[PDB]
């Protein structure tokens, strides 16, 4: 499973490539899910938070 | 074939459609519409559209790509 | 009837052509150039169709 | 027994056939109508009962043959106009 | 050996409806499935039947093919007289045309590794209207062959260039990373007559008489509607006498046309009354007590 | 109505000339080619 | 074998080629063999062969040989890729009904097949409706299908 | 660690997910057509998922739309503003 | 060998008897457990299924490469009604014709625990149909073999024929357990 | 198979037919198209039952479309110049559920009624052209009109003129080809005047058919005989040298150039 | 009853035909049985998908029949994963008519759906009727004293389609379907079909009465009871009250047709005027 973990982390580095779009977390819903407002003045709903623990995020 | 041509043209009305505002009819088949994106466009009107409904300040659905009155 | 059928099939392709902007003419220029104001997008210097 | 064209029974026939006085005919039809044995209405001024429906009963083989004979006439009438509408409206028939 | 543009993908009537039903139910998810059939020759790919794959989870994209689900369904379909191999896969594109994205190209490479002539069929259940389904069949272009200066497939006929490629597909890599295979439909007499039963009313309805109270009320209302329309129709005649030819259509925009509604009211009433009269006259002899 | 419809005469105008012109229809194809050759790249 | 078409007997699954109404003393294994041993039946001369191929295979011709004593076939109905109960053969549509004549059933006669209908044959069943001399039982020889794999 | 693999694998499934445009339902036109308005954006005539209740999509309901098709995924509760959230969760100081 | 089998369990009224310890129904539950396991170990691709022989034959489980579900179904099998041997074999024959793998060989296990109430002609014609279709049915003649020894003899002899060795007519006299006679029986051999 | 049938046209040789039928019966897509066409060439005008029964019977059994395409052309040649003796076959082919066999009936009408001007045959081709389910059969129905009207060339630019502007591009292509087939080598001004707008048709293959048809009409023709030959000669060059034109529009232009100056300006096309 | 109407979608008909054409191949030509999938909306069934199940029966004996119910469960779970909202609503079989053993099969299917609906889907293209005949099992309580038995009660069946389903169907019927015929022509064709349907059904009753008359079939006394009701409902169109009302109604509709025809002629003359003005104006400038 170690090769699977390392190969998995490689796929993250491609998607975690810069630039990132700076955004502000608006909400944290349950049905675990987040609502963010991008710097392009766009409100989005994220069915999954992403690569950051939902406990470490606040509005 | 005319009925088939009429029926197959309706795919121009497939969702999603951006909502505009009918401002002025330039001629029979073209009009000036104000998209909710904030831009005024001179576009074409679908021939299968009841022009009796194109009242001033009427909400119209525009093609998401071509802004045409569909 | 045939032209009416033909116009209908070509209409589907013609409706997919992108619509035209609406602008206000500031002043005509030389070499068939015009200074226009696109409604949300400010001013442009544009060419004029041959017709 | 009577055909649907002549289902207007007088009070005299009900009185005579049922061995009851004419004045008791009306109450007899009420029981029949209330229970549901027969359907219709009573015309007291003309001393007549307008009968519109009877409880279906058991038929012999012979009466079933007669019932089928009515179907043969009924089938011909339906077929006759089926060919009539087809012939008359042939141009516009899809 | 080079593929030919004369190659055709034949989709049965059953296979077409299942992809449309599954694709529409799965809007907007790119719901995928397997196309069963038989590679008849180097120029035909028959799609006899398809079966839909489950969605592993949320996400508007094509998920990986589940081998156990594929193996179990193929094994069970063989038990009911369906011993047809998988000739490709189908997935839905709900409204943005028929093409292959980056994910779909990788998904197709999985099938092309197993079967070199596997076909990726894309169905647009949203843009498909009656009498015209937005469908397309794609197979990948090997980048090694095309970069060196070779056409992806040889052209020996006109059959491969009858359908003009769409700009939406040409934008998303058509004729660069994948090519389109012309799609024909296998329809037999039995399946056509069976589908003709759709919207076929019962024989009771033909002889059924509309309620006379509502028929008179409908006749009452519409005739009253023409009373105002006729009054407006007179005004339209005088107005159009003194109207410039540029206003024959512009001035009719947004204002109701008395002539147009008069014809519709006339057409509705004459269809309504003639049918009611004719059906009533037929019933007087058909349902006759004598 | 049938007599009036049968009396409606169409002048022998050059049909299929109100369709897309050959030169104008050629304009779209070249412009659309650059749309595919630039936006996709 | 005809040029360009091989003998497909090695291609078939020997373990998986079943027979119906076969006398135990001479069976399917002796049938495929080139030697003298045959495939006789027990219940009646009527008999149903089932042959399942390893890979998709086209059948160009067959050599369904029988002894000239009269027990050889005179009516062969061939069925392709059935999804067969000795009553279906009575009333069904054979792929190519074949009246194997005395020339066809001898040691040298080959029987041509409709190559159009024999293209994708994963499993084939051959039925012997009637023999030549109206005997109680039938007898077979090295019944082999001549053709090429689908590939 | 087995748990480490699960967290990394859950990460991979998370990466495939795509954000959804937040809007508001304005009026249900047909049984399959809706008018929605983006939070800061135009109004569209959009569709809806078959699995959705479609009775909770009353006018004014906040919804999440696909980025491509703009179809309604789900109805969301009334949005609490981040500033309003900080108003409610503001420590007085145990006075 | 690669063969598909169906067990023709008996759930008639006579299965309530204690002639086979403790109950003929309980005796056959152990017996089915042994034959179902025996076929599994012969080849892992072996298919087994369960059919009842009640007043109306009921297919409790079709062919499946599982053993627990066969004993799971036999647990709820309660004695009711009368044996119908005529229709049981045919219904079991029908399930065999619709096996998962056509390469498998026909096989039926019959647990006759009640007399077969038909003329010998019906049993004879039934065997020929199985023999034509290469269907082998191993019948265990426990219970009322004093009256069933002749009807079933016409079955196996017509089915097996001369030098058959395809269907056996093992008749176990009443004793401690009929399953104990199965491991020495040619059915599991 | 193509070489044998081309070298055995109308010979009615049993050995050639037997060998070719062996290749056709192999049910191979590539060789089936070849054998089917060659079968008609060898049995050209023979109208024998056996060739018809074997070929049409094969078409209703083969599952390969290429074999059907070759047979469709082949079946027509079997009954070439057979006048009304092909009525029984034509009605059998035209009523067929197979689109290609329906196309064979159109070709059979063309060959059985070549140059006869039979209005009954023209009535049938026009019916299929305007009312049919398959565009290929419609395109072949209009194409077959040229074979019936070449003996009277002035008549095609009147029956086909209206089909030249139809909504169906396949009928438009057929109208172009019908003018080319009927007016081949005649330099018909009326036919060329119909094809000149076709060369700018929105559909690419319609343009190709007009370009090829234009070459067939005025092969060998000079400026005096036809004033428009110089216009089309430059049009062929312009299409070929147009990097932005469709590839099959150029295919017609290139073939038009070869036909226009075929045989070193010493050959002509004339079905009569 | 528990089922008011069964709506069978065109996918099921195509699937059932394909089931019959792939099992009823060179093997045999019996009836094939599958499992119906659909949803429930108020009291109208919505049969929308189906899958085939292995099935066989004896031609002679009706009590001998096999249905792979384990196959039923395995594919249902296979189908439930793709579309959870589509549950088992019954079974189908392509038999041209009912069979004696369907009541036994429905009992097997009743375990997976208590209100199981059997839909007989005739693969043969019948000319006048729908191919679907939807039946539900009911417990008929006889009044003669005969013990209560399980019987099939007819449920009115209709062929309806989904939005995308109808899109594909119109694509497959694009060429064959003739939509040029106006509404009025279609309605009259419905009346002709209504006359044909009634004649066929009247012929079926007459054929049944013929068999009863000659003793081929026993006297039912429930059909005959119903038949008296049919003949009693036969209206008398010779009554003075009815004829006057019919004339009163017919004349009421005629004046509306006369008014609409009168308006049509005026509008037609207006069109002719515009055409002649346009024609005259075009030639004046040219
Ligand atoms: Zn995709």
């Amino acid at each position: 499973m170690k090769d699977k973990i390392k190969e998995n982390s490689e796929k993250i580095k491609v998607n975690k490539t810069l630039p990132y779009l700076v955004s502000n977390v608006i909400e944290l819903l349950d049905v675990k899910c987040a609502v963010i407002k991008t710097s392009t003045r766009q409100t989005y709903f994220l069915p999954v938070i992403g690569l950051v623990d939902a406990e470490k995020l606040k509005p | 074939e005319f009925l088939h041509a009429q029926e197959e043209v309706k795919r121009i009305q497939s969702i999603p459609l951006v909502i505009g505002q009918f401002l002025e009819a330039v001629d029979q088949n073209t009009a000036i519409v104000g998209s909710t994106t904030g831009s005024n466009y001179y576009v074409r009107i679908l021939s299968t559209i009841d022009r009796e409904l194109l009242k001033p300040n009427a909400s119209v659905a525009l093609h998401k790509h071509s802004n045409a009155l569909v | 009837l045939n032209a009416k059928v033909r116009l209908l099939r070509e209409e589907l392709q013609l409706l997919q052509e992108q619509g035209s902007y609406v602008g206000e003419v500031v002043r005509a220029m030389d070499k068939k150039k015009v200074l226009v104001k696109v409604h949300p997008e400010g001013k442009f210097v544009v060419d004029v169709d041959k017709n | 027994t009577r055909p649907a064209n002549h289902r207007q029974l007088t009070f005299e026939e009900i009185a005579k056939s049922a061995k009851i006085t004419v004045n008791e005919v009306e109450l007899l039809v009420m029981k029949a109508l209330s229970v549901g044995l027969v359907k219709g209405s009573i015309d007291e001024v003309d001393k007549r009962v307008h009968m519109t429906w009877v409880q279906p009963r058991v038929l012999d083989l012979q009466q079933i043959k007669g019932m089928k004979d009515r179907l043969e006439f009924w089938c011909t009438d339906v077929k006759s106009m089926e060919m009539l509408v087809e012939h008359q409206a042939h141009d516009i028939l899809t | 050996p080079a593929v030919d543009t004369a190659e055709q993908v034949y989709i049965s009537s059953l296979a077409l409806l299942k992809m449309l039903k599954h694709g529409r139910a799965g809007v907007p998810m790119e719901v995928m499935g397997l196309m069963l059939g038989e590679f008849v020759d180097d120029y035909t790919v028959r799609v006899i039947d398809v079966f839909a794959m489950p969605q592993s989870g949320t996400g508007v994209s094509v998920e990986a093919v589940d081998p156990v689900f594929q193996a179990k369904m193929l094994d069970m379909l063989k038990q009911t007289g369906r011993p047809e191999m998988v000739v490709g896969w189908y997935h839905s594109h709900p409204g943005f045309g028929c093409w292959l994205s980056g994910v779909d190209i990788n998904t197709q490479q999985s099938f092309e590794a197993l079967s070199e002539r596997a076909v990726a069929v894309v169905v647009d259940p949203i843009q498909s209207v009656k009498g015209k389904v937005v469908i397309d069949a794609f197979r990948l272009i090997n980048a090694n062959m095309m970069v060196l200066g070779h056409e992806p497939r040889q052209t020996t006929s006109n059959l491969g260039h009858l359908n003009k490629p769409s700009i939406q597909a040409l934008i998303h890599g058509l004729n660069r990373h994948y090519y389109s295979i012309t799609i024909n439909y296998r329809k037999n007499e039995l399946e056509q007559k069976m589908l003709l039963n759709l919207h076929k009313k019962s024989w009771m309805e033909g002889l059924t008489l509309q309620d006379y109270s509502e028929h008179c009320k409908h006749n009452e209302s519409v005739v009253k509607e023409m009373l105002e329309l006729a009054k407006n129709y007179n005004k339209a005649v005088e107005e159009e006498d003194k109207m410039t030819p540029e206003q024959l259509a512009i001035k009719n925009v947004g204002k109701q046309d008395p002539k147009r509604h008069l014809e519709e009211h006339v057409d509705v009433l004459m269809t309504s009354n003639i049918v009611q009269c004719l059906a009533a006259m037929l019933d007087t002899v058909v349902f006759k007590l004598i | 109505h049938n007599m009036s419809v049968k009396a409606m005469r169409f002048p022998p105008k050059s049909y299929n000339k109100d369709l897309e012109s050959a030169e104008e229809r050629r304009e779209r194809e070249q412009q659309d080619l650059e749309f595919a050759k630039e936006m996709a790249e | 074998i005809p040029k360009g078409y091989m003998d497909l007997m090695p291609f078939i699954n020997k373990a998986g080629c079943e027979c119906l109404n076969e006398s135990d003393e001479h069976g399917f294994d002796n049938c495929l063999r080139k030697d003298t041993t045959f495939l006789e039946s027990d219940c009646d001369e009527q008999l149903l062969i089932t042959v399942a191929f390893n890979q998709p295979v086209k059948l160009y011709s067959m050599k369904f040989q029988g002894p000239d004593n009269g027990q050889g076939p005179k009516y062969v109905k061939i069925f392709i890729n059935l999804p067969m109960d000795f009553e279906e053969a009575e009333r069904s549509e054979p792929t190519q009904a074949l009246e194997l004549t005395e020339d066809d059933i001898k040691e040298d006669g080959i029987v041509p097949l409709r190559y159009v209908k024999f293209q994708n044959v994963n499993s084939v069943t051959i039925f012997v409706q009637s023999n030549q001399g109206e005997e109680e039982t039938t007898r077979i020889s090295y019944f082999t299908f001549i053709g090429t794999p689908v590939q | 660690l087995t748990k480490q693999y699960e967290k990394s694998e859950n990460d991979l499934k998370a990466l495939q997910s795509v954000g959804q445009i937040v809007g508001e339902v304005l009026k249900q036109l047909t049984e399959e057509k809706f008018i929605v308005k983006a939070t800061n954006g135009p109004r569209y005539v959009v569709g809806c998922r078959r699995q959705l209740d479609k009775s909770k999509l009353k006018p004014g309901t906040r919804v999440a739309l696909d980025m491509t098709t703009l179809t309604i995924m789900r109805y969301l509760p009334r949005e609490v503003d981040p500033l309003v959230y900080n108003m409610s969760h503001e420590d007085p100081g145990n006075v | 060998v690669l063969e598909s089998t169906m067990v023709c369990v008996d759930n008639s009224e006579y299965m309530r008897n204690g002639d086979f310890l403790p109950t003929r129904l309980q005796a056959q539950q152990d017996a089915v457990n042994i034959v179902c396991h025996s076929k599994t170990r012969s080849n892992p691709e072996n298919n087994v299924g369960l059919i009842t022989l009640a007043n109306d034959c009921e297919v409790l489980t079709t062919l499946t490469p599982d053993t627990g579900r066969i004993l799971s179904k036999l647990h709820t099998v309660q004695p009711k009604g009368k044996i119908t041997f005529c229709t049981g074999i045919r219904v079991a024959h029908l399930a065999l014709k619709h096996r998962q793998g056509k390469n498998h060989k026909m096989r039926i296990i019959a647990f006759v625990g009640s007399p077969v109430e038909d003329n010998e002609k019906d049993l004879v014609k039934l065997a020929k149909r199985l023999k034509k279709e290469k269907v082998n049915v191993d019948i265990i003649n426990f219970g009322e073999e004093e009256v069933n020894t002749e009807k079933l003899t016409a079955f196996v002899n017509t089915l097996n024929g001369k030098d058959g060795t395809g269907s056996h007519l093992v008749t176990v006299p009443p004793g401690p357990s009929l399953a104990d006679a199965l491991i020495s029986s040619p059915i599991l051999a | 198979s193509l070489g044998l049938g081309l070298a055995a046209m109308g010979t009615a040789r049993q050995d050639v037919y037997d060998l070719l039928k062996t290749n056709l019966y192999q049910d191979d897509a590539v060789t089936g198209e070849a054998a089917g066409l060659a079968l008609g060439l060898v049995m050209l005008g023979s109208k024998n039952a056996q060739a018809i029964e074997d070929m049409v019977g094969y078409a209703q059994e083969t599952q390969h479309e290429k074999i059907l395409r070759g047979l469709a052309v082949g079946i027509a040649l079997v009954m070439y110049g057979r006048m009304e003796e092909a009525d029984a076959l034509i009605e059998s082919l035209c009523r067929d559920k197979d689109p290609i066999l329906r196309r064979s009936g159109m070709y059979t009408v063309a060959m059985a009624y070549c140059g006869s001007g039979n209005n009954k045959a023209i009535r049938r081709l026009l019916h299929v052209a305007v009312s049919d389910v398959n565009d290929d059969v419609r395109r072949a129905a209009v194409e077959s009109l040229g074979f019936i009207l070449f003996r009277t060339p002035e008549q095609c630019p009147s029956v086909v003129s209206l089909l030249s502007e139809s909504y169906n591009p396949h009928v438009r292509y057929g109208a172009a080809m019908a003018l080319g087939i009927c007016c081949a080598g005649t330099g018909n001004k009326e036919a060329i005047n119909l094809l000149e707008p076709m060369t700018n048709d929105p559909v690419n293959y319609v343009r190709q058919g007009a370009l090829i048809a234009s070459a067939l009409i005025m092969i060998q023709q000079t400026e005096i005989t036809c004033p428009k030959v110089n216009q089309f000669r430059q049009l062929y060059s312009k299409v070929i040298n147009d990097k932005h034109d469709d590839v099959m529009a150029k295919f017609g232009a290139i073939l038009a150039q070869g036909i226009l100056d075929a045989g070193g300006h010493n050959v002509t096309i004339s079905l009569q | 009853l528990a089922v008011q109407k069964v709506v069978v979608h065109p996918l099921v008909l195509l699937s059932v035909v394909d089931h019959f054409n792939r099992i009823g191949k060179v093997g045999n030509q019996k009836r094939v049985v599958g499992v119906l999938l659909g949803s429930w909306q108020k009291k109208v069934l919505d049969v929308s998908n189906s899958f085939a199940v292995p099935f066989d029966e004896d031609d002679k004996d009706d009590s001998v029949w096999f249905l792979d119910h384990d196959y039923l469960e395995n594919m249902y779970g296979m189908f439930k994963k793709v579309n959870a909202r589509e549950r088992i609503v019954g079974w189908y079989h392509t038999g041209p008519k009912l069979h004696k053993n369907d009541i036994a099969i429905n009992e097997l299917m009743k375990r997976y759906c208590p209100n199981s609906v059997l839909v007989i889907i005739d693969v043969k293209p019948k000319d006048l009727g729908l191919p679907t005949e939807a039946y539900i099992s009911v417990e008929e309580v006889h009044d003669d004293g005969t013990p209560t038995s399980k019987t099939f009660e007819h449920v009115t069946s209709e062929i309806g389609a989904e939005e995308a389903e109808e899109v594909g169907v119109e694509h497959l019927l694009r060429d064959i379907k003739d939509t040029t015929v106006g509404t009025l022509s279609q309605r009259i064709t419905n009346q002709v079909h209504g006359l044909k349907g009634l004649n066929s059904k009247l012929l079926d009753i007459r054929s049944y009465l013929e068999k009863v008359a000659t003793g081929k079939l026993p006297i039912n006394h429930q059909i005959i009871y119903q038949l008296q009701d049919v003949f009693n409902l036969l209206p008398d169109v010779s009554l003075q009250e009815f004829v006057k009302a019919f004339y009163l109604k017919t004349n009421d509709q005629m004046v509306v047709v006369y008014l609409a025809s009168l308006i049509r002629s005026v509008v037609a003359l207006h069109n002719l005027i515009n055409n002649k003005i346009a024609n005259r104006d075009a030639e004046k400038k040219e």
